[PDB]
């Protein structure tokens, strides 16, 4: 359960970066009618992965599989796969299996691409942050007010989803685990363990907004995932904004790259807004914990 | 002994407290209440462990006892009676024992003090301070939500962190069809006292602890707008004296309290401390809840039915007040005026009601002698 | 809520820094500010948490031109306030009319001392009456908040001077009256015949009189904080204590009376007929009692604290005869588990007695004394700045001839409306 | 993705030796190089490996002048930080003619070490800013990097120009300094010498030196604030998951560090956050507030507390806010590293922008300016005398660190969206 929780849900960062390194690399190369989803490369990368991952492929470090359903021969811009068909599998023995359950390895995998694609949004943050040391201002002598204002506008951006971050890792890998950590150790029943096993991953996806409840603020999430992907594929293939001035050089739609800097503005407003009716109407703690952190200070910044 | 009623089809004289209650009716005549009583409740006392075994083995022996009265062929009223207060006393020697030293009696009489009585002035005052105005409004949806978050808060404000009580207290509003009015305070409790506390005793506490809250809080009202003068002409003697005649009625109803709920609950706990019986237990606890009601004054109907009544003429006083220093003689001090005979007025229809003769009645008697206004206006 | 408690002046300092002291034999704090190992009791009301549990006073020290005290800032329980707040003449002029320069950087150190409070509701000012820069400096702090913090109070903490007429003792008291009467909250105020006489009822120290009433003065302000300090199910805040106390703007001097002057059992109603004395009177023509509030605490048992309270009003030999309708309230609180208290079952008075008039009166015969030899004028190179013509002092007198006559006119029925 | 280290000039490679040597117990690596047990860590990120257990850390250092730069003769720690590579002045002209006459052979060196990765991620100067041979040296070195090799994200430990008032010339130093840094670095760990020396109130009697004492501060807050690199889990592995929300951008890159309980290196969180925000602490010394913060809590720390201890945060109100945008506090939450000692199970720092920065580069250009109104203690020998002349060095250094100084304070404010 340890060795799951590193791999598939991925407290190995380091191999689970090494996979969203080589994974997302290939996938923001391009390859956009989903001519990167192929099985030999898919699992040169898995395999790839598997071998960077630093702790070995260990005995308990074994059985790891990917998976997918309707393979998609095409993507979004940005190459999100915002229908998360990227996945990862345990293969499970029989002895391990009496615990190890289908229901179970299926919300595991379902918080792994939900997951992995916030791991998309954190290569994505990279890639936006990339994007300064690619062209690195070269033209050392000159500063720039779209610098000074763009390369804050991705600073909110890249400051909420890594909150966003913190608090999911929270949400899981300790809000949840630590109490499933003495849960295991108190009982002495297979059938108390795989229900104990059942509370744990059940309270995962209740507490890790996956649930079909809080739906309705995740469907924000979605609101500020596609408009953070679909506005920055627009910076990556571009330059930096009108001459004159303090000036960069080289694309003319900067002011639509404030208006959509606007409207993601718009939606963190809206977020706040929503979030707080399930924790006046309903009982959620950790949706107080969430709008307790993410405008920290305020109603809003 | 093993908490079974194998009476089908019948009646043997007893028909969760229900097919656990002593029919009367067809009992024994050469049988007392005053043994069955017993028999009753050690029957509802291995009720409560023979569940939760998914009580000690001196079964046989009293089975044995049992037989051995069995064979008398003459009724032995007084050593039947006897060995089934023996059975009573063996249960009650380790249901008072779990009580306290397996429940912690003690502790939650001490939460129940601290909030239901207002046994933590600092927390009270923190809280009322801060959630005076959305409390002081008529209650909407959310506000019992946020005078929970302001509790909490208030519980951590004061920086005197308790044995992390919060867990099991929460303030619930009877809303909709005045948040002050409305409000209580809902408990919870663990299944090895959840019969001690059965709501039928904390219902009663609610409204005790409602009754000190709402004087409480106009108490403390007053008292602030009292300072909103002081920042500094006649006028100003009016609105003072005015103060002092406010602040006499509210403070008669509770500086005795003060007194009254700590000396009565002295006489509970030296009750508790007393003996190793749960019977002890039990009625100490109802009698120390109905000695209170007493002191609640509803006995005393005439100024119960002028409790929140007169609390709302120093309503009327607080809020009057409220906005200027200066000469309000426009009808300010006219209207005041009613209040000034009227409180002295109720308080000598009172002063002749505290001539139970209760010493509490008779200390709240003491308190307007000389300044003989108070029963002669 | 919480309250800021400044101190400025010779006997201001002297009188706070001696009442920490009287603390830390009755409540809970080491001179470092350290939590102590004999500390039921609240500290947040008055001393600020800085983490490593050093609670400070939310206190300050101020004194330009002092005599002695600059003494006090290396005696032990100075310190307890730890947050390096030392700061910038003696006589009255010489604090008011410097202030005009002086008052922006220290009402900064009072808004750090604001930071030590968590939302305000007033300040404690043990600022010096009569003793020192205080008066005049800490009756211009009262001037300086009341402009930024009008609904904040200022309670003042006081000594008075009586001791049969250095000598220029008077001279500085009358400006505090009458900046207090036109704009201040409180002032428990404490004379220097009255708590002499009742000094030599207990203890040998007469000799330095004046130097040796702040003992008594740190007990009485103790007392006046112990419910503030301890979980009183009534009067845990400073409104609670003072609301009937001071029912009209004028006369807002306090008074008070510890009757268990064999400070360190007996039931309570043992002390209730040693009570009733006026002369355990802490401030003592004709004298009523405007409405009576007392306390009980410490060694509180609850059938003889009802039965005291039950055989102080059976005898009532006490002037209880004016308009004001509180006969007695007293109620019970609780108290810290080790420290003791004034005979531990620890009651006191504070029903408001006109006598306190008396001492207004004795130090206006003071006033007039000087007023007619004009000999220990002095005249401080800063001490002409305040007065265009000696004219404060005049229209203090009359200001507290008035409030001479008011608590007289209080001792009658005739106090309904000024005349 | 992997580290590169540089220890330069006496100060540089006396932190950066002191630093390795904290890392000796960090990692378990012997003088000679090799392993020890001791010290979940796979130390791929920062350490190259000759196959026989050589712990080989990617640096490079010099002994250069036999200043106080041949500080690494005198030591038994020879081959620890050193792959047998060390490279063969009171004023700045100095140290950077002296790297602009050395680049090309340092720059083979640097080379061959990062040669010596899968792939790299940043940079790592022990950087004295104002130094003789440090300042000069490095902040030339900066500018080379940004020719030589931009494409890897620079971080570098600052230690900053205020020893509570060495050499004189430190405020030329400093600015020549500022104008590289304000066009070239992508983060600048900033610590104030006076907040250092202040930060060992809370531990300790020793607050003088501000240097051989400093050091061991400089040690433990590099230490730490790069331990969950070397002993991973989920999250924040490369630098830039730091670097991205200590430094929002390159024209705000100097940062506020904070090593706030001195037992960072357990009470409930509740108690330590306290600690973690004491004003009398923190490594940095007319209205400041804060931007974003971080804390990389590697620490034994659970759930229930963390809810409840941001909860009464947000009540002391500590933390001074309303700024432009994302003021909130990034903890990071991660259990406490398989090295840092058992004492006090909970650690991770408060970095992050702050105005009062603002202000230490305020006063830095008014130290400068304390020179600048009366040209004291010139030095003239033509290594210095010929080069900062006409000044432009010096004004528009505090120009464009001036222009961050109203960037820093306009971010402190909402109104910061619009193009004003």
């Amino acid at each position: 359960y340890e060795a799951l929780r590193h791999f598939l849900l991925m407290e190995d960062g380091e191999f689970a970066q090494s996979l969203s390194d080589l994974l997302f690399e290939k996938l923001g190369a391009g390859q956009t009618p989903g001519e990167l989803l192929n099985p030999l490369v898919l699992n040169s990368v898995l395999s790839k992965a598997l071998q960077c991952s630093l702790h070995g492929d260990t005995p308990h470090a074994s059985n790891l599989s990917l998976a997918l359903k309707y393979l998609p021969e095409v993507f979004a811009p940005n190459a999100p796969d915002v229908l998360s068909c990227l996945e990862l599998r345990y293969k499970v023995d029989w002895p391990l299996n009496i615990v190890i359950t289908e229901g179970c390895v299926s919300k595991y995998s379902g918080v792994f691409s939900f997951l992995l694609q916030l791991k998309l949004m954190m290569w994505a943050l990279k890639d936006v942050c990339f994007h300064l040391k690619r062209t690195a201002l070269l033209s050392h002598m000159a500063g720039s007010v779209q610098f000074r204002q763009l390369q804050l506008f991705k600073h909110e951006m890249q400051h909420f989803v890594k909150v966003i971050q913190g608090y999911i890792a929270n949400q899981i890998l300790h809000v949840t685990w630590c109490e499933f950590r003495a849960r295991l150790a108190t009982v002495g029943d297979l059938e108390e363990i795989q229900r104990a096993h059942a509370e744990y991953l059940h309270k995962a996806v209740f507490r890790g907004l996956l649930t079909e409840k809080a739906a309705p603020v995740m469907n924000v999430i979605h609101s500020i995932f596609s408009l953070v992907l679909k506005f920055r594929s627009q910076l990556i293939s571009q330059a930096w904004g009108p001459p004159g001035g303090p000036r960069g050089a080289e694309h003319p739609n900067f002011a639509l790259m404030q208006q959509s800097y606007n409207t993601f503005k718009y939606y963190s407003h809206f977020l706040f807004k929503v979030v707080t009716k399930l924790v006046n109407r309903g009982y959620q703690p950790h949706l107080e914990d969430f709008l307790l952190r993410i405008n920290f200070n305020n109603y809003y910044q | 002994l093993h908490g079974l009623l194998l009476d089908q089809h019948e009646e043997f004289f007893i028909k969760s407290l229900k097919q656990f209650s002593l029919r009367v009716e067809i009992l024994p005549s050469y049988i007392p209440v005053r043994v069955a009583e017993k028999i009753l409740f050690v029957g509802e006392s291995v009720q409560m462990f023979e569940n939760q075994n998914v009580l000690k083995n001196q079964e046989d022996t009293f089975a044995a006892e049992l037989h051995r009265l069995k064979q008398q062929p003459l009724f032995s009223l007084v050593d039947f009676e006897q060995v089934v207060d023996r059975i009573r006393s063996t249960v009650a020697e380790h249901l008072w024992k779990l009580m306290v030293e397996e429940s912690d009696l003690l502790g939650q009489l001490k939460i129940i003090k601290d909030f239901y009585l207002l046994g933590r002035g600092e927390l009270f005052q923190a809280f009322i301070d801060t959630a005076q105005h959305m409390l002081k409004t008529p209650p909407t949806a959310v506000t019992e939500h946020d005078v929970n978050v302001a509790f909490q808060q208030s519980a951590h404000k004061v920086l005197l962190d308790d044995d992390n009580l919060l867990p099991l207290l929460h303030l619930t509003i009877e809303y909709h069809g005045s948040g002050w009015a409305a409000l209580g305070l809902s408990y919870k409790v663990q299944w090895p006292l959840h019969i001690l506390f059965t709501p039928a005793v904390l219902e009663k506490y609610n409204v005790v602890f409602k009754y000190l809250l709402s004087v409480r809080r106009v108490q403390a009202e007053l008292q602030h707008c009292w300072a909103l003068q002081m920042q500094r002409q006649t006028d100003a003697i009016k609105w003072r004296l005015r103060n002092h005649m406010a602040f006499l009625v509210d403070n008669l109803q509770y500086y005795l309290q003060v007194d009254v709920l700590e000396s009565q609950f002295s006489q509970l706990l030296h009750q508790i401390n007393s003996t190793r019986d749960f019977e002890s237990i039990r009625l100490a606890h109802d009698h120390f809840l109905s000695n209170l009601l007493a002191q609640s004054f509803i006995l005393l109907k005439p100024v119960f039915h002028c409790l929140n009544e007169i609390l709302d003429l120093c309503h009327s006083f607080c809020s009057l007040v409220s906005q200027n220093l200066g000469p309000l003689d426009e009808r300010g001090a006219a209207q005041l005026s009613i209040l000034v005979k009227g409180f002295s007025r109720q308080s000598s229809l009172l002063f002749k009601i505290l001539s139970h003769q209760i010493n509490s009645d008779l200390a709240q008697l003491l308190l307007r002698l000389d300044y003989n206004k108070y029963y002669t206006q | 809520r919480e309250i800021i408690t400044l101190q400025l002046g010779q006997c201001g300092n002297q009188i706070g820094f001696e009442f920490w002291k009287q603390l830390c034999a009755e409540h809970g704090i080491s001179p470092e500010g350290i939590v102590e190992e004999f500390a039921t009791d609240r500290k947040d009301v008055f001393f600020y948490q800085a983490d490593d549990e050093h609670y400070i006073p939310r206190a300050v020290l101020l004194d330009l031109e002092p005599r002695v005290i600059h003494s006090i800032l290396n005696s032990p329980y100075a310190k307890l306030y730890n947050p390096e707040n030392i700061y910038l003449g003696n006589n009255w002029a010489s604090g008011f009319s410097q202030g005009e320069k002086i008052h922006e950087d220290i009402f900064d150190i009072i808004d750090r001392e604001a930071d030590g409070s968590d939302s305000l509701e007033g300040f404690v000012l043990c600022h010096s009456i009569a003793g020192g820069t205080g008066s005049g400096l800490g009756s211009y702090l009262l001037e300086r908040l009341n402009d930024r913090y009008p609904k904040k109070l200022v309670q003042t903490y006081s000594v008075f001077p009586n001791q049969d007429e250095v000598v220029v003792q008077p001279y500085n008291s009358l400006l505090t009256l009458k900046r207090l009467t036109q704009n201040a909250d409180c002032v428990v105020v404490l004379d220097n015949t009255a708590l002499n006489r009742i000094a030599t009822d207990r203890l040998h120290i007469q000799n330095p009189s004046f130097s040796q009433i702040n003992q008594l003065v740190s007990t009485i302000m103790s007392a006046s904080t112990t419910t503030l300090r301890y979980p009183g199910y009534m009067n845990n805040d400073l409104i609670g204590l003072i609301a009937s106390l001071i029912p009209t703007p004028r006369l807002h001097f306090l008074m008070t009376g510890y009757t268990p002057l064999t400070t360190d059992k007996t039931t309570v109603l043992d002390v209730m007929r040693r009570l009733l004395q006026p002369k355990n009177v802490m401030v003592s023509t004709n004298h009523c009692y405007i409405a009576i509030l007392n306390i009980i605490q410490g060694e509180v048992d609850p059938t003889q604290v009802h039965k005291s309270l039950q055989r102080i009003r059976e005898r009532k030999l006490a002037n209880f005869i004016p308009w004001g309708p509180a006969s007695i309230q007293v109620a019970l609180s609780r108290k810290s588990p080790y420290l003791p208290s004034a005979h531990r079952v620890s009651g006191l008075m504070m029903a408001n007695h006109t006598s306190i008039s008396s001492l207004f009166e004795r130090t206006c015969r003071q006033y007039d004394k000087l007023r007619k030899r004009e000999a220990f004028l002095e005249q401080f190179r800063k001490e002409d700045m305040f007065k265009d013509n000696f004219d404060e002092m005049d229209t203090s007198r009359e200001i507290v001839q008035q409030l001479i006559d008011e608590y007289h006119a209080a001792t009658r029925p005739d106090y309904i409306s000024w005349g």
